[PDB]
């Protein structure tokens, strides 16, 4: 539903395995209240689950155990804005690809434990 | 309070090397990624270069190769070496970092590129 804080994907598309893709995400709102962001992706059939996750002001990131170093999470705190570099994409990673803000240690879900959801953009690997 | 204080820059030839330089205090600035801005004529400040506080860099795709950012805890200071200047470099830079809801900007230094 609506938010403090709204989040807004895109940059997603079909493309080819080996290539390079680069998902954006425009935050606004009481965007001084973010202190973390991260990118998700929703497989199909499958629960979301985590992909990137970067520190606000620290600027300090993490990576799933699939990105095995193919992908690249930064943000611009002063446009307010957080950036996936996709590089080398295989058919497994099509999915939803879901933008986050400030991870909430309760909550009975991946979905519940982020106060903050974008929409999704979708990213389609073929070959 | 806080406070960024920018040194280096002005005037340099076109293909020549500037080294920028930014003094931290009243922040903890191990805790804190810093960013490099610039401000173009006729452009929106724009994002150069960003080290987060665990050492990774970021750097905008007109710098990728030719400008580096790196910090150095101990001088509580970053520097942004900016090799093979053109035209495109020539804006009003300027330190960054967030430490609380405010942001916290230096003065800004002017670096203008001739040939």
């Amino acid at each position: 539903g609506p938010s403090q804080v709204q989040l807004q994907e895109s940059g997603g598309g079909l493309v080819q395995a080996g290539d390079s893709l680069r998902l954006s995400c425009a935050a606004s709102g009481r965007t001084w209240s973010i202190y973390g962001m991260g990118w998700f992706r929703q497989a199909p059939g499958k629960e979301r689950e985590f992909v990137a996750g970067i520190t606000w002001r620290g600027g300090n990131t993490h990576y799933a155990d699939f990105v095995k170093g193919r992908f690249t999470i930064s943000r611009d705190n002063v446009k307010n804005t957080v950036y996936l570099q996709m590089n080398s994409l295989k058919p497994e990673d099509t999915a939803v690809y879901y933008c986050a803000a400030n991870p909430n240690p309760s909550g009975s879900s991946v979905y519940r434990r982020n106060d903050y959801w974008g929409q999704g953009t979708q990213v389609t690997v073929s070959s | 309070q806080g406070q960024l204080v920018e040194s280096g820059g002005g005037l340099v030839q076109a293909g020549g090397s500037l080294r920028l330089s930014c003094a931290a205090s009243g922040i903890i600035f191990r805790e804190l990624g810093i960013d490099w801005y610039r401000q173009a004529p006729g452009k929106q400040r724009e994002l150069v270069a960003s080290i987060a506080s665990a050492g990774m860099t970021n750097y905008a795709d007109s710098v990728k190769g030719r400008f580096t950012i790196s910090r150095d805890n101990a001088k509580n200071t970053v520097y942004l070496q900016m090799n093979s200047l053109k035209p495109e470099d020539t804006a009003v830079y300027y330190c960054h970092t967030l430490p609380r809801f405010s942001h916290l900007w230096g003065q800004g230094t002017r670096v203008t590129v001739s040939s």
